[PDB]
């Protein structure tokens, strides 16, 4: 017997692999590199637990924050109404609030916490923030403190305390205690909100909803036989109810290899012969008191930057790749801010363009977390054609003719917040 | 327990109200960390041209592919773009906050530019002791060519460029470590065989010569579904990938 | 309610008898304008050239593609002649009447003229403030090469040369906004992250050369089943047609 | 154990993609970019609203259609048996009768009603139509009209008031009422209609089956402390039998873009030396009283056009593509129809081709609504061999010569109903 099978053909369409999104849900067919040719999966046993990827198992450890002191001598800052700490309230915490590790000509190691690491593989983020303050103090000390969640405000520009009082707060005290959290609360016009920091070239980032602010209420009270000093340690985790929506390129990568290499296309450097440099002074500028890269002993020898590109923005500042140097500077703190760079001995990483007429000059800054901020704040003020003699309080005096380089030295184009 | 300890909570709001995960607005929920590494990422990819082979190239392997579930040592330069600015996959980073697993690995191997046939064998009792593949011609013998009697397959370039495989787990302990250094001495045999899944290796079968433009090889890799991340441990210090390339250049 | 509001009627026949919609006179039914945006239209289409690309061309990205329920703006030419006379499809003038939406989109990529593979990404959290595509060396490297995590899909032209996928609604609002402007800075939140459902990026991953004729890529595209037309707002005035190429010339 | 399979193979058609066209009942296999691999769908709410898109419930929104001054002290038009407005019935409103946006070199924007719009999308059309009518009156106005539904007519060339009367109408009377709805049936002999506009060049383009004319039955009367013009809006709807059966290429396109690109192998302009060129007179043209395009002031020095393609319709004029001028015409109503050119300052948008032997001249038109219906009327006259004599009512008068062009002007073929 072989009846014919005239059953009509069936129409279907070749592709050549499944799913490569999906991952919960579903089946994957594929061919198992197993001698059984079945649904077969790995022995187990109390030996081995269960997969420990629950998210809210993992973003409930605290994380640590940047430590600060709280100096009961300081009779300027120890006062009611001051400032202690403050920053905007996010799951990724801001970078500056983060311990660091930098590395020249190499990418920036953040010690991120678990919140804030798995936040990173999510475009949306959603819940209360535990915010818990260990204080090292013993049972002489005594403060009261007032710390606040303020919606919709991103800086302490317009923040004092008799305002902060209007906005979701907690009043904390010191007395024979040191640990305490403040959740806070998540208030937004919108349900979800996007996160922070994203990927390269600042792709698809955003800004924080909220900030919250410690007010000194009750300034610290210590004693002669006690230390003057009390440590705050900030710690975040997250609240019961949060929630991360939707996969997205990771805005971080691990710290097993910390190299980069920066775009060639952005690079600039000196012109030939306007290198070798070295940091020193001229009377053009602000009565030689203050530090830029020279050329050459001879006046009016200012080191001059070859062409730089139109696409680079205005109010950026620029960072060192290759070799560099070290040289000797000093700022004294600035009005109004806790900007100061004591006098020492610093290694150059950052740099901003002095432009004069058809000619560009390069201002040198320290390679410290400080010294990005100042040197970033510097650029915009050229940017928005500031008062020569009011940018002058941001930049690095001059003390004495540093070290030459081997060569010329190339910089790369970044900005920040 | 320290870890989640959060004494004296001072809490000024009630909680906010859920959406199981995104499921109430979107249509899918997010929970777990294990869901996104069953999405598939880059393992490996390169380019290789005939001067990369043995002179005589007797069927011999493309690829020899060490298979870690947290991926390999990534070196980011001017010709691996991805590397360079994207990092490390969702995968690599996942796995940096825990200890051990034990599970398998899938696999997608992906060939173009080769008209001829694709052999891929796993060696789950030779992994290697390095976190980077090793090319063509500097492929020992022993691996350079097809071994008999270990889990295989066989494609045809002509019927379909795209092979998909599952790795399974053959290793001889409880647990397999994550997150293993290159650099041991003190603890060679937990490297050895207690730490990759073996090597795979990917290899053509035929006498057609290689385009001057070369054949690439693309490897895609997910967790297996008996696979599991087992203790965690903290996250290693990360870098932000926006801090590659920069914004002050917005397009570039 | 004063939109339907028929005060006074005079009718001196009465109404007449029904076809449900055509269904008694054709086979079928025609009651909602949801299922016409159903069928696929044009979305875009455009020939790449090897000078369009980067001159090292790492699988870099063709095109990167802004996905907008309304559709694109067109741009009538020489060199575009259905946009020029047919101009817009069906669904961006449904989509006109409609002030809101929220679902997904249905895409076909057609590729032809090329031998390599095809990578699909989907940047939900990145989504263009501009209703024109970005072509080859002109795509920022944020997107011209494959991010991690990303909702994917990698297929080989050898198998089939046409790729079907549906875009998702990853968005943090309520709506997404229809008929979007660019120019738009006072609400550039809005138009930012509440009007587009993310670029998709259409890459290659291979070495073959790109023929002197280049590739063409056209990507269709149609209403997803969850998708929703919201709130009736008024349509926008129209041209005709008809007043592109003239009868006056009833063959050209 | 690993036994054989030895079942047949099946017979497959390989296809590479699933149905283009489409839209409702059924499934569509497609690859969906997520990380759940089920049937998923974004999530609801009544913040929300279900899809708006039931045709019945948009075309049933009323829209505005051209409206009409109505002057109670006409002593000539407001009389009983008048013609005050009319024309064909048709879910698209005829372009004439809808508020217009016209931009040289562009396309003219229309402002249809949602019943034209969802129409546009479709093939055939059937039902009845709501013409709601709007009347600007008080107390003191009063009228009556009779408004005619007219089977199998498109045009008024046969109409009066004593002919209406024999058809389907209604009389309404303005006693104190200023709005009414005039619900007009469908009468064809056939069940679905094809649509009148289609796509380019006039692609399946074809008639309308019926006609409403509003008639001045009882004149309107008014006082002298009351406005003596009442305006009347007509407006449009879907009657509740209404509807559209088949999916066509859309008659219209947004109007966020709307340049257009005529074909280059259409355009004709004028001899080299015979530009720049100039509206004027002369003698052997009406005795120099109507307005040509001349290249200078010496006499049969007429503006020569370039060859033109006998592929052109006899009966089409033209329209200007690129730069123009501006001239000051006049045209005196014409027996029979309410039209007349004011004098004043136009554009010049739209020109009639006159021949005289192996010469080919041309006659300018005004970019204004009006001046495109005479220009059309003219081109036919010109087409039938009318008499010279009969011809001149329908030309732009010579007024005073105009300013000169910057160059040559380029022209377009066209063609109207």
């Amino acid at each position: 017997d072989n009846p014919p099978d005239p059953t009509p053909a069936k129409f279907f369409v070749p592709i050549p692999s499944h799913s490569w999104a999906h991952g919960t849900n579903t089946s994957e067919p594929t061919n198992t590199l197993r001698l059984d040719g079945g649904v077969v999966g790995v022995g187990r046993s109390d030996d081995i637990g269960t997969s420990d990827t629950a998210i809210s198992g993992i973003i409930g450890v605290y994380g640590l924050l940047k430590p600060f002191d709280w100096n009961a001598n300081d009779t300027g800052r120890n006062v009611g109404g001051h400032l202690l700490w403050s920053m905007p309230v996010h799951p990724q915490v801001d970078k500056d609030q983060v311990i660091q590790v930098m590395t020249q000509s190499k990418l920036t190691q953040y010690y991120l916490p678990p919140i804030s690491v798995v936040s990173s593989l999510y475009a949306y983020t959603r819940g209360s923030i535990k915010y818990k303050f260990l204080f090292g103090n013993n049972p002489r000390h005594n403060a009261r403190l007032l710390v606040a969640y303020i919606p919709g405000i991103s800086s302490d520009n317009r923040l004092t305390l008799e305002r902060a009082r209007n906005s979701a707060h907690v009043v904390f005290s010191l007395n024979e205690v040191s640990e305490f959290v403040f959740t806070v609360p998540y208030i937004t016009d919108t349900m979800w909100w996007p996160r922070k920091y994203g990927g390269p070239q600042a792709a698809g980032e955003f800004v924080a909803p909220s900030y919250i602010c410690m007010f000194i209420l009750n300034p610290l009270v210590a004693m002669e036989s006690v230390p003057s000093i009390v440590t705050i340690v900030p710690m975040i985790a997250a609240g019961d109810d949060f929630e991360v929506a939707v996969p997205a390129q990771p805005a971080v990568g691990l710290s097993r290899n910390i190299d980069v290499i920066y775009p060639k296309d952005s690079i600039i450097s000196f012109k030939s012969g306007y290198f070798p440099v070295y940091v020193g002074s001229w009377h053009s500028f602000f009565d030689s008191t203050k530090a830029i890269l020279r050329y050459g002993a001879v006046s009016d020898h200012i080191a001059q930057l070859g062409n730089i590109p139109a696409n680079v923005n205005r109010k950026a500042f620029w960072i060192v790749v290759g070799d560099t140097i070290k040289f000797k500077t000093k700022l004294d703190k600035i009005n109004g801010t806790e900007w100061f760079i004591p006098e020492g001995e610093y290694t150059l990483g950052y740099g901003v363009v002095w432009r004069d007429g058809a000619y560009a000059y390069m201002v040198p800054y320290p390679l410290t977390p400080l010294g990005e901020k100042i040197a970033q704040y510097t650029a915009s003020l050229l940017a928005s054609n500031t008062a020569i003699s009011q940018i002058r309080p941001y930049i690095p005096d001059y003390i004495v003719d540093s070290a030459a380089s081997k060569d010329n030295i190339l910089w790369s184009p970044i900005e920040d917040r | 327990m320290e870890r989640t300890f959060t004494p004296n909570v001072m809490q000024p709001t009630p909680l906010l109200p859920t959406t199981n995960d995104g499921r109430v607005t979107f249509g899918e929920a997010f929970n777990d960390l294990k869901d996104l590494a069953r999405r598939y990422q880059l393992y490996w990819e390169g380019t290789i041209l005939e001067g990369n082979l043995r002179a005589i190239r007797r069927n011999s392997a493309l690829v020899q592919l060490p298979l870690y579930p947290h991926g390999l040592r990534i070196q980011p330069d001017v010709n691996n773009p991805i590397w360079n600015i994207m990092r490390d996959g969702h995968i690599p980073v996942i796995s940096s906050g825990f200890r051990y697993f034990r599970g398998g690995l899938r696999l997608r191997i992906v060939v173009e530019g080769l008209n001829s046939c694709v052999w891929v064998q796993h060696h789950p009792d030779r992994p290697s002791i390095f976190s980077r593949p090793i090319i063509g011609r500097y492929i020992a013998a022993k691996d350079a060519y097809r071994n008999h009697a270990y889990a295989a397959y066989v494609q045809n370039m002509s019927v379909n460029r795209t092979i998909e495989v599952e790795v399974p787990f053959y290793q001889p302990g409880l647990y397999g470590m994550l997150n293993a250094s290159d650099n041991n001495t003190a603890n060679s045999f937990d490297r050895l065989r207690f730490t990759g899944l073996g090597d795979l290796l990917i290899g053509i079968e035929g006498e057609q010569p290689i385009p001057k433009e070369g054949i690439e090889i693309s490897v895609y890799y997910s967790i297996a579904d008996d696979f599991s991340f087992n203790i965690f441990c903290g996250f290693p210090p990360m870098v932000y990938c926006d801090e590659t390339y920069s914004a002050a250049t917005p397009d570039l």
